[PDB]
């Protein structure tokens, strides 16, 4: 049985190493009228808005491309101990992932 | 009833039913005015 | 009766003394399952408290050997044009692969990191990548 | 709580556990120790512990 | 008579893992499911340093082999209750996870309570539910947070009443009063549904074994 | 609960501002419950009226009883000194026969506990919400003889001045017993009480000090 420490080091995420300024693939699980909840294989979601262009290809199920900048936005603000996270990623969406 | 100790047990129980209708109807995907001179229930 | 003091003890504790006492005369239908399987640690009560002057956590920041090769090709090559697919178990990206490669040649006895830098992207040349040595 | 480190040392108790009762002889007993230093610990503790007794 | 009623109540602790909850989970199927996947350092509680394998450029890690042994206490714990007819209360405010959680507690035979949570329903039952209102013998916390990220009320109430809680803790949240604490991913939806899938079908496995376990006895009786 | 007492600790009948009369009147009472076996707990009960006060705060007490642990069910099991925000209390554990020679309020609730032989003082404020927090706090936190054999692994033995050198076993450690002597240091770093050790460095006490007194 591999180990824990083994799964971790060869995991997805682990090599994407920072999260800033990556490409990734999402599938969409979530609309609510023109914002799309996108889950790009993280912890916490993304939430972008409906492209002017082919905005009835993004429907449920469809996969995407996307451009990271932080798997969770989180700040700590004057007079907190503790940071404040909104539990939401921040990404930007590129457009629809090609099928072929 | 399972959803005895939130002490509304009947309110929850149909807004229960409500919102797992409402999550088929947008996972399977007309006028909306089938009925007319009608009110919501006070 | 009982005792609603959730700072003393834990339940577990609470419920032993209060049957000792006298008070509670049936034995909880929990009680003797907890006897049986406890937990690891006691739930008792504790204050969080802040550090103060050098004490610090411990917490061993996760580095592996190979973000030593990733980091050169993410600021050499930047990302990978084909996008990270985290939803695959098995993924293998553009810089996973040239990680795999320049271990290879290392293993064969290269002791430079700069030949082992352009060896490696001259052989996805040969397996047909598309390496862009993006400056910009 | 009494002043001082290793309040016990102000005690009655513990200044008449000594058990060095010199001879007639003694006179006068010069204490050299040095503050600082690994091979003088036991000169320093020495001052700190025994030499009430001794006078007592 | 009175034995056969020993033998049902008094036999199953007897075993290490009566119910053989070992199987139902993994170390990889957790890791499948995302439960490693913590907060950032930022929000990390004191309490949960002990359960953090470390800090992945920000994104504290949990363990998954302390989550894999922690894990098969509380479900131990949870199926002994189970077996022995107790009420089992799913208690969250992630209203992400509302329904799936009522859902869940449907599917078990027990309760869920994923809405507002009234101050006095746990110290002060009597007057909101009726003289003789039965308590709930055991709360599973799938979220130990509200959503203005303090604990919930239930958790310190379930403490004064004397009532068990297993937990599912984040690295942000306090272990401290759960008495079955599970470390691991609490946001994810994988991770919520790899845990909500573990507690019914160990709930649904003592439900059945009780069942069983008392044919058996009972046909003796006569045989 | 018939087998539980309750006894009154404070009572303040006070006079608020309130728009109904001007100045409403409301009485605040500290009371203490116990079975005399070790189960006991204190709350405060406020209302307009003092019956009323008396039977919110005896009805709350009974929902907080804390669990004391007494030695040999006569005695707590060791010195205990705390001190509560401006309250110091210092406890004594004392031999069978010595009676409790504590403050007045201290008294009511070792009776309330079970408790037959102690010694405490109370010194800075004498508040009466800050000694009954203060006694409950110390006297729920105390170490058993079998916690500490279990903590350490070794044998807990007595030595009673009337027995002889005879060594009596009070505590076992349950699990395995350890083998490594515990450090004896030549002279122990404890922080010693002026208070206690000045009798014994022969100072005189006060006219006041250990008077002739009624049974306790
Ligand atoms: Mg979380």
């Amino acid at each position: 049985v591999e180990s824990f420490a083994s799964m971790l080091r060869h995991s997805p995420l682990t090599q994407l190493g920072p999260a800033k300024d990556k490409l990734v693939i999402g599938r969409i699980f979530h609309i609510v009228e023109d914002d799309l909840y996108i889950d790009f294989g993280g912890k916490f979601h993304c939430v972008c808005k409906r492209p002017d262009v082919d905005g009835e290809k993004y429907q449920r199920g469809t996969r995407v491309r996307l451009r990271l900048l932080d798997l969770e936005l989180t700040s700590r603000f004057l007079g907190g101990t503790t940071d404040t996270t909104i539990l939401e990623a921040d990404a930007v969406l590129l457009g629809l992932q090609e099928i072929r | 009833h399972f959803l005895f100790y939130t002490g509304k047990q009947s309110y929850y129980s149909l807004m229960h039913d409500v919102y797992g209708k409402v999550m088929q109807l947008e996972k399977h995907r007309a006028e909306s005015r089938d009925l007319i001179g009608s009110r919501w229930l006070i | 009766a009982g005792s609603r003091l959730e700072t003393v003890g834990s339940v577990f504790s609470r419920t032993r003394d209060l049957m000792r006492a006298g008070v509670l005369k049936e034995k909880p239908l929990w009680y003797d399952i907890y006897k049986a399987f406890p937990p690891l640690r006691e739930p008792v009560f504790r204050r969080p408290r802040l550090r103060y002057g050098k004490a610090k956590a411990d917490i061993q920041d996760i580095f592996y050997q190979e973000d030593q090769i990733r980091a050169k090709f993410f600021a050499t090559y930047g990302s990978g044009q084909k996008a990270f697919d985290l939803f695959n178990p098995n993924f293998k990206s553009t810089c996973q692969r040239f990680v795999e490669k320049y271990t290879e040649l290392q293993n064969l006895g290269e002791t430079d990191e700069e030949k082992l830098f352009v060896e490696t992207g001259k052989a996805l040349l040969a397996e047909g990548i598309i390496l862009r040595r993006v400056r910009e | 709580p009494m002043k001082g480190r290793f309040p016990i040392r102000r005690t009655l108790q513990y200044l008449g556990r000594g058990d060095v009762v010199f001879k007639e002889s003694v006179k006068i007993m010069t204490v050299n120790y040095n503050t600082y230093g690994e091979l003088g610990e036991g000169a320093r503790k020495f001052v700190f512990f025994n030499i009430p007794q001794i006078q007592y | 008579g009175d034995d056969f009623q020993s033998r049902i109540l008094d036999t199953p602790l007897q075993h290490s893992d009566f119910f053989n909850v070992k199987e139902l989970f993994s170390v990889k199927s957790l890791f499948e499911a995302r439960v490693h996947l913590g907060h950032k350092a930022g929000c990390r509680h004191r309490f949960m340093e002990p359960y953090i394998f470390g800090n992945r450029l920000g994104q504290d890690i949990i363990d998954l082999d302390q989550t894999a042994l922690n894990l098969q206490l509380a479900l131990n714990f949870t199926a002994h209750v189970a077996y022995r007819k107790g009420i089992i209360l799913f208690v969250s405010r992630n209203r992400q996870f509302s329904h799936l959680i009522e859902t869940t507690a449907q599917a078990c035979g027990e309760y869920a309570h994923t809405r507002y949570f009234k101050g006095g329903l746990l110290t002060n039952a009597q007057l909101l539910f009726g003289p003789s209102v039965r308590l709930p013998d055991l709360i599973i916390f799938l979220h130990t947070l509200n959503n203005v990220f303090e604990p919930h009320v239930a958790v310190r109430d379930a403490a004064k009443m004397n009532i068990p809680t297993v937990g599912i803790v984040d690295t942000n949240c306090n272990p401290c009063l759960i008495t079955y604490p599970i470390p691991g991913n609490d946001d994810s939806p994988q991770a919520i549904q790899l845990f909500c899938k573990l507690f019914r079908t160990t709930i649904n496995r003592a439900k059945e074994k009780r069942r069983q376990m008392e044919a058996l006895h009972r046909l003796q009786s006569p045989k | 609960y018939e087998d539980f007492d309750t006894r009154i600790l404070e009572v303040r009948n006070v006079f608020n501002m309130t728009a109904k009369e001007g100045r409403k009147k409301s009485v605040r009472v500290l009371v203490a419950v116990g079975n005399g076996n070790g189960a006991a707990g204190f709350a405060i009960g406020k209302a307009a009226d003092r019956g009323d006060a008396f039977r919110k705060a005896k009805n709350r007490a009974i929902h907080y009883l804390h669990y004391i642990e007494r030695y040999e069910g006569h005695t707590i099991f060791h010195d205990i000194s705390l001190r509560f925000k401006r309250t110091q209390i210092r406890m004594k554990k004392q031999p069978r026969g010595y009676g409790l020679r504590c403050h007045r309020a201290i008294i009511t609730i070792c009776r309330l506990i079970g408790i037959k032989d102690m010694y405490a003082r109370v010194t800075g404020s004498m508040n009466m919400l800050n000694l009954t927090r203060g006694l409950f706090h110390g006297l729920a936190r105390q170490e058993t003889h079998q916690h500490l054999a279990d903590k350490k692994g070794l044998h807990v033995v007595e030595f009673r001045e009337e027995c002889g050198p005879l060594p009596i076993v009070v505590a076992s450690p349950h699990g395995a017993l350890s083998k490594e002597p515990e450090p004896e240091p030549e002279v122990p770093d404890t922080k010693l009480d002026w208070q206690d050790v000045k009798a014994m460095q022969g100072l005189k006490r006060s006219v006041w000090f250990n008077l002739k007194r009624p049974a306790t």
